[PDB]
């Protein structure tokens, strides 16, 4: 201030008069003028003491908003990795859902999995244009080893069948129980040329079967008709195909396999 | 305003925001490779609803398995959901689930925990 | 501050004082007196207003605070409820796998367990030209087990056979139930002559087996058919070379134990 | 004229001879208050003592400081000084409208102004 | 004995143990309702017999009338040990705030008695 | 001073080996109760960090992670970046089996935010 100023020039002046001295007010004046300097250092002390904190608060508040983001994005991130985790815990969960579905007795796929698959191969017949090949296979004269030897045994028979037919295939092809005595292969992206050797492994598989009944050992034979996937049709026509393929193969004899 | 319709896959749920009825709908299991961009448009849907009236949301929730940011989102719906309740808006939540999977309802209820809005835990009969 | 009241009343006293009315210097007095209370108010203004600038920040740290901490639980929260989905679907597919590839009764290893692990070690016999060896175990006369004391006493049979069989394997060795009373041991990276002992303790352990049944005690024999696996050869070839070999055991008297071997 | 351009810690001043307005913008938390507002005080008293046109400033400042709040109310005194001498002198101080508690603030520094004060939301 | 709140500090005053503890924040709305019994109880301890007197502070944010406060306090404690009366005081501080320690060098730049600022985890 | 967790069938093993400085694990997270497992390894993290200067190593063997138990692991790497940008020698290695096609890119995750030696690597 202004006032202030020329007030304690005048005090000062007025405390510098000798005659004064020692007098009360004197004394007074002094003791007042003093106390404001130590006012004035003080207030300069405070106010470093109190900047000083207040930027300690200030950053603080700083870090804790970077903290704050970062919070953010952590969990977005710990969210992204957990989804991948469950993705694979996930294929795991379709692969042993899908292999739940067999066929009790034997094992294979059953026959909604085999239309399940022939109607796959279907739409990839027409998307990639590679058709594929359907056998469809038949143990011969299974009715009299079930009349000779009991169902319990024929149906041994049929376990070991799907045994040596599955250990014959390649990595894409499918063996499935199409029902009774009755099994559909599915060969995908092939074509009968190729077809034909792994046809024959598959018919070696069953002939060289030696099944036990007690203490006797059973020979059996598999009909087979082949064909290919004429493509836009229906898998159903395509079957049907293949079917009336092997009910040739039965009318030229036992152990035969017919292409159509 | 507007109906929005996510059809669902095998991996995404199929959700279905009914404007005139205040009813979004959600069914399935919900792996989305991309969650906001399943998710974005759903919470924003959602936002828009709330902000354009006062008319009743009802959630009507037939989800199965959630993953992790589908559980994030799921929090994000609910959190919009209990602002809307606290300022006065009615506003509920029915989920449900098979009786035979009665671990579900004990998720769901994990999800309700911090609601105050009717949140239902339903089985199917 | 004790001092500074102390001096305004001491001041107080002098103004007062009539002696010194008049006097130079307290008019002086009282005017720096009154000067020293206006500086002391803008002090504690000063302060006051400090004060009210750091509450203003305050305030907003503490919002910022809350949040923070409302994300820590969104994210405890959220890993929790995930991780017990993760739990359900782990239990479902716990269950699944066991009842595809464990046998119910037996607990064992099933066929399709075995065929599984079969192909598998074939390949491992294709490169790196470690073979397995194959024993077909099957039960001799269990159906006087059954016929004599019913097919839940022969369950209990089986199941102890499991137990014995299992007990005298090492432990990558693979015991799997085959049939109705019919076992395949898999023992993986052995060869024929390492196989010798560990086949017939397991026989020994199915033969010493007494499994109680009321007032009786039934012990039973087997037949087994073993064959070491032959690099370049399906693993179904070598299934049918140790079956074989198990119906040259039985024709040949039962509790017996035949080996296939390849002539030149 | 008087120029100091703003840090991240320190508030934008400038201080028009012509216009005859002083100007300051941001928060207010320097390490050498003294530095930072000597100069300001010192372009106060000169433009106060040059000759009789107005004063007036135009405050947008956020937080502040103890010293800074200390400078502020040296230079309000001042202003009071010149106001009370016949010098035409006012301010006005803008702030945001939702923080609530800058205003309240303001007025404790306008309590013993009696010059125009005007507290300005925007 | 003054219960903390999450803006006022506690404070506990053992005349027995003769010791002044004081903990948290410190942003008082009244700051000389709550600081003047305390310098009341240093004063009236310093008069009644020469027993000495430790300050135990573990405060975290002080406003700017907290901080005189404190001054006044120390200036107490500092005529006390111009006289010979046994006066300390120890200042802890979480180690990861280095800047508090500072601060509390700053409040003893003036104080000739036992002044301690002392880490902790 | 030590830190030995045996690992039970839903729970990782976990050995810190003090003057080795390794910190090691191995299997499938699925930790019913996420904090008492991991706040005693964060703990030992965090003694090691601050005792001295010796180097520390995470070989890391691990499998199924639930969502807990990512986070946890973040929060150990975060100690160990934050260790690393203030000059101690800290390292890891995360061990997979090279079938596992899409355990890298999980690791590769992991280790996005990481300035320190962060080593995936095929182990068959
Ligand atoms: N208790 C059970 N009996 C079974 C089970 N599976 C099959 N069996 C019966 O096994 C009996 C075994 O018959 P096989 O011809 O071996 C007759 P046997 O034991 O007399 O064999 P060999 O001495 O080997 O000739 C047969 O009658 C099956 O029906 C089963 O799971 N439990
Ligand atoms: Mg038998």
């Amino acid at each position: 201030m202004s006032r202030e100023r020329e007030l304690d020039a005048w005090i000062d002046g007025l405390l510098a008069d000798p005659q004064f001295h020692g007098h009360p007010l004197h004394q007074a004046l002094a003791r007042l003028r003093q106390q404001s300097l130590e006012q004035l250092v003080r207030l300069e002390r405070i106010a470093r003491i109190s900047d000083g904190f207040q930027s300690m608060a200030r950053e603080q508040n700083l870090s804790l908003s970077e903290r704050y983001h970062k919070q953010l994005r952590r969990l977005e991130k710990v969210a992204r990795i957990s989804d991948r985790y469950q993705q694979m815990m996930r294929d795991l969960n379709l692969a042993l859902k899908e292999a739940s579905i067999r066929d009790p007795l034997t094992g294979l796929p059953n026959r909604r999995m085999l239309l399940e698959r022939l109607r796959e191969e279907n739409e990839r017949s027409q998307r990639h244009g590679q058709s594929y090949v359907l056998a469809m296979l038949d143990v011969d004269f299974f009715k009299q080893v079930n009349d000779t030897w009991g169902h319990d045994s024929g149906d041994r028979v049929l376990v070991e069948i799907a045994r040596a037919m599955e250990s014959e295939l390649r990595e894409y092809d499918l063996c499935g129980r199409w029902g009774g005595e009755e099994f559909l292969l599915l060969l995908p992206q092939t074509r009968l040329q190729d077809a034909g050797p792994v046809l024959e492994r598959v018919r070696d598989s069953v002939r060289t079967l030696a099944v036990r009944v007690g203490t006797e050992a059973l020979s059996v034979t598999a009909s087979v008709g082949v064909t290919e996937h004429r493509i836009g049709e229906t898998y159903s026509q395509t079957v049907n195909r293949a079917d009336a393929a092997l009910l040739d193969a039965k009318r030229s004899g036992r152990d035969k396999c017919v292409f159509a | 305003m507007s109906d929005l319709h996510i059809p669902g896959t095998q991996s995404t749920p199929a959700i279905q925001g009914d404007w005139q009825a205040g009813r979004l709908s959600m069914q399935g299991d919900s792996y989305p490779e991309n969650s906001y961009e399943l998710f974005g448009q759903v919470i924003d849907w959602v936002e828009r609803f709330l902000a354009d009236g006062q008319r009743p949301l009802e959630l009507d929730l037939r989800l199965l398995y959630l993953n992790t940011s589908s559980i994030k989102a799921m929090m994000d719906i609910l959190d919009l959901l209990e602002e809307a309740h606290q300022g006065g808006r009615p506003v509920s939540l029915r989920w449900h689930y098979d009786r035979r999977n009665e671990r579900v309802a004990e998720l769901a209820e994990e999800f309700r925990e911090d609601c105050s809005f009717p949140f239902a835990i339903q089985a199917h009969d």
